[PDB]
């Protein structure tokens, strides 16, 4: 008889939710661990895989179980995460690309006449290696890397193979170190390792010799392999000043895109705060001395994860958050004061009416006064950039030409609109605030038509675009380009509550 | 003299479809007044006033056979009610742009008006297009 | 100024007529405005929008004394109420050719309108002939 | 041009009377336009019709002192309420020749419009009468 | 041309008086149209037909400063209703005479309306008087 | 042409005030037609009447800028309700005096119409000034 | 010829504006007639007076391109109801200075009309805009 589930399949006991319903950004996280190779990105959409890819020890695990279990006053949870690597120490050239589960120890039978052709800098060769035993897979990479060693070439001759049980890679590292290019092709050989191991195979993943390079400069090649995400932060040990504040100039290039999460000590944040004034987008949080690292630099970024931009009501402030893994960090009112001025968050414990209360206390940037201070504006103003960046690039990309003329500026803001909309929907556009005289003055510098600011008082926002001529610096032709101008207010929040008690 | 509309639509026409012929002797982008308040004078003297609520409306007429003619058709026509057709429930979005900048922009609209096939005049000659609309916020970028 | 009118009944005329007469100050071919949707706004400025439903009409002005015109004749007089008379159910269909292609077809319809008798004006000429009419689909094939 | 009407009554006129002096700025033999049919659209585009009843209706302009005026001025009289006259209950009859063959032919119907007595205009002359009938049953004998 | 009017009032003008100057640009004996008859068509065009009571109405512009028009102020202040002032009810009667003939006699009436004082127009000139009227019985005698 | 007009208020002017600019092109001293009777006709034929009640009403219109004007808006005003001012309850009287005599004298009355500021037309000029009145009782006193 | 007229208002216009282009073929400064008592008349003439309250109203008619036409759409669009915006409430006052000394003064009031966007009429030119109030108090200050 047909099994039945031709027809009619119910699958019990999972109900895996939709992957993607919107645009959430994601925290990435610098690791040294030599698991991930130097030049890829992993995205982890659940916590069981980085468990399993990493391991239950490893810290990458210990990180991701608590960023994964959190739940925001909406009921709303970060499902995403990634990882990079930075390569801390110089390394030896490598090559593994292998992801698919092949170590089933189907290698027996191949032992016959193998010759695996490796292309380096010069082309080598490997003669017949037995692997008829195949007792198991770490003897059939032993009895690998004898033959490997057999050659005299420099890079063979202390070659090392490796095998990972956790994932299905295997591994060779050149023998020397600092510099060097190793890759293997595909023979047309039957008995060939090229498809009994997994190398030359679909994705295979390449790495020369590479010096040890500045975490400014790492998280840049990371940034350009891909650039989806939000809140960064550096795993492991922590950081020197110097690198600290190298790694904050090099945000504060970039124009409100991420934000760099630091975790520092009590003695050390007032040393921070003079070399990293200034720098917007870097946020600092104090560790306790007294008890386990506890991730108190993940809270921000838990925050900014777990907003949905597409749902009304999106926008949140970040001054009280209950986090019940972490620890109580200060707990009195002189040194809150003290930490407040060096603009540090912390976790602070107070007592209300016989019961403790512990939240994230404060969500200060630091920045200069032309920067945005609060996290949540930061974070508004980042989706802001990417949706209209986004709005743009389609826009050209389904047009036939956008002409110099009035018809372009009427197309680009046909197009910008609805990203307007959503953007009062969510709540980063508020009306209705009260414009003082200075404001006014330098709304109607910055655009030349009067009277704007009576719209940014009333609507909330004002825009306009013009378009103009320029030659680029590539070569002498001359083109075009468009310019435009956009101007909002910033919603206000209670945070302080006072009263007084009259009898009669 | 050298006006044009800008049309975009949610479903039928993401990237949107640009008009300028504006036909002749009808009135092309007329709006009608709008109430914004109201009165009354009570016994003795006493007056009291209080809001109306209203919307943005405007029309436009068009050349009988024009591109812009026809894409407005093909909008009122998909979101049309009939027999056995599907209805595509999209909102419109107009910006005009008037010589000398003052660009003006309505947001959420819908259509409201048309007329289904062409009609002949007595002297000889094809009816305009009315195209009624009607829109909710409108904000005014060109008082430069 | 080449325009043509095929009308088709389902049992007075199986095959169809022509009607090629359209007649001088009157408006042949006539429709008026459809209206689709209606709006209301509520307190604090919202809106909310639903579809109304309608169907096209048209009507035709011919002249008293010509073939269309007494076909027309005999297609209302068959489907009209009166004291001792059949009445004929029928549904007509009318499809109309402009100059350069543009076809233009009307399925389901039905006579609504005309004059029976012939009437003389004061200058001492014969009277036009409404003959109005109202459809329930309409299909265009006249992209070329 | 060659138009006359024969008018015939049960009662008053046996034998019938005829009318040639059809008047001059009025408009002689005026028929209103008939509705025949009425229809509904309900939710989601379905139509539906049914039929009106209506009956032919016609008015005649004549002369203020004619022979023809004067029968008439007689019928209507004759089946006009008052305070101490009686009534004579009678269907009139109406039959139409046009030139160029075109008879038509009304059975059933009664006087309903008058003015009962003449009336001086502005300029000086007096003023027309205008004599409104309504029929129940039309024949056409005038194919050729 | 030569048309004149005699009025008799019961007790107001027991013998009579009349009146000759007609007014130039208004109308003068003006009567509006008559009401006979009303009819209902019920299902399958059966129809019925019913009388319907109406009265003879008529209305006579004078000049503003002549003898019959100071008759006629008299008559209707004699029949107004004022504050402190004698009504006196009675029943007015109206002879036209005619060119050729044809004299009409009215017989049980009385006033309706009226102005109660001269006015100015804009050119500078008296506006003139409407006087309505209405009656119950209506003989014609003027078949001569 | 010689034509006056003498306004008194019992409390505001007790010694009263003339007016002699009628102004141009509106209607001076203009009054509404006054109805007197309403009649009704029963089945049968029979003829009943009743009186109706009404009240005398007089418009006169003035020059924007002229003594006569400008006690005729004190007049208005001074009745007028407000917010905040006292309303003097007067009986105001008119008496109009014609060329040849003609006197025409009102008692008992009040004001009701008027225009509060002045307006500009169109051309550039002042606007006119209603200034409605209505009275109870009329005597005439101009025989001669 | 030389008039002005100065708004200013309680929130949005503190020490308030100046408008001096008021338009050409449009009525500038235009206001409706006062109303300001009602009449009955009881049976047997007895007659009865109150009075009826009502306000001032103005309306004032500008050039499409103008900073009095802009200033006016600011504070109409101030006060205006809308999806998401803030709702200013504000009084507004007008005081109209003639040639020739009369001022007038208007204390409290408010906005009601306005047109949202501006139109371009069939001749291609842009059309005018209404800007209607209504005031409670007036005070007039040019006795001179």
């Amino acid at each position: 008889m047909i099994s039945q589930s031709r027809y009619i399949r119910i699958i019990s006991g999972v109900g895996a939710a939709a992957p993607v319903a919107g645009r959430k950004l994601i925290l990435r996280v610098m690791t040294t661990n030599n698991v991930i190779p130097p030049g890829i990105v992993i995205e982890f959409d659940n916590a069981n895989a980085v468990l399993s890819y990493f391991g239950a020890q490893s810290e990458e695990y210990q990180r991701a179980a608590a960023y994964f279990k959190f739940i925001s006053k909406s009921v709303n949870s970060p499902s995403s995460i990634s990882f990079a690597r930075w390569v801390n120490t110089a390394i030896a050239p490598m090559v593994v690309g292998d992801n698919l589960p092949k170590t089933i120890a189907d290698f027996a039978g191949f032992s016959a006449g193998v010759l695996t052709i490796m292309v380096g800098a010069a082309e080598q060769n490997i003669t017949a290696i037995d692997t008829s035993a195949a007792t198991s897979m770490d003897n059939v990479a032993s009895i690998i890397q004898t033959e490997i060693r057999k050659n005299a070439d420099p890079q063979l001759a202390q070659a090392t193979v490796t095998w990972n049980q956790n994932t299905n890679q295997f591994t060779l590292v050149g023998a020397t170190i600092g510099t060097g290019v190793l890759a293997v092709a595909k023979s047309a050989d039957p008995q060939d390792m090229s498809t009994a191991l997994g190398w030359s195979t679909s994705n295979v993943v390449n790495v020369a010799g590479q010096s040890a390079d500045l975490p400014d400069a790492a998280v840049a090649k990371s940034t350009n392999v891909s650039n989806n995400f939000g809140s960064f932060l550096f795993a492991g040990a922590p950081l020197d000043n110097d690198q600290i504040k190298a790694v904050s100039a090099w945000n504060a290039a970039q124009n409100n895109q991420f934000i760099y999460t630091v975790a520092t000590s009590l003695a050390n944040l007032g040393t921070l705060f003079t070399l990293v004034n200034g720098n917007a987008g870097t946020a600092l949080n104090v560790l306790s001395a007294t008890a386990a690292n506890d991730f108190v630099e993940q809270c921000p970024s838990e925050i900014l994860a777990a907003t949905n931009y597409d749902e009304p009501g999106a926008s949140q402030n970040y001054m009280y958050y209950q986090f019940p893994g972490r620890n109580i960090t200060v707990s009195d009112d002189t040194v809150a004061n003290t930490v407040d001025k060096s603009r540090g968050n912390y976790i602070g414990v107070t007592q209300a009416n016989g019961q403790q209360l512990a939240f994230y206390q404060r969500g200060i940037l630091c920045g200069g006064p032309t920067d945005a201070v609060d996290m949540n504006v930061y974070a508004n103003e980042i989706w802001l950039k990417s949706a209209i960046a986004q709005a743009l690039l389609d826009l050209f990309l389904n047009v036939n030409a956008v002409p110099a003329s009035s018809t372009g500026e009427a197309m680009t803001l046909a197009v910008l609109q609805p990203v307007l909309d959503k953007a009062t929907a969510n709540g980063t556009f508020t009306y209705g605030k009260e414009i003082s005289a200075v404001q006014q003055q330098y709304i109607t510098q910055v655009t030349g038509d009067r009277r704007a600011w009576r719209q940014v008082q009333t609507l909330g926002y004002w825009i306009n675009i013009t378009f103009s001529s320029y030659t680029n610096s590539n070569t002498g032709l001359t083109e075009w380009k468009a310019n435009y101008t956009l101007i909002y207010s910033k919603g206000d929040a209670i945070r302080f509550v006072e009263g007084s008690d009259v009898m009669i | 003299f050298g006006s044009i509309c800008a049309f975009t639509a949610s479903r039928t026409f993401p990237n949107g479809f640009t008009v300028t012929e504006e036909f002749a002797d009808a009135d092309p982008i007329d709006s009608p007044p709008f109430a914004a308040a109201d009165t009354g004078a009570g016994l003795n003297g006493d007056m009291v006033v209080w809001n109306r609520a209203n919307i943005l409306e405007v029309v436009v007429n068009v050349i009988p056979n024009t591109e812009g003619e026809r894409n407005l058709a093909v909008l009122l026509d998909a979101n049309r009610t009939g027999k056995d057709k599907s209805g595509a429930r999209d909102v419109v979005g107009l910006v005009v742009a008037m010589p000398d900048g003052s660009k003006i922009t309505c947001t959420n609209g819908t259509p409201i008006d048309g007329v289904l096939i062409n009609a002949v005049a007595s002297v000889g000659r094809l009816k305009t297009k009315p195209y009624r609309f009607r829109f909710e916020k409108v904000i005014k970028a060109g008082t430069s």
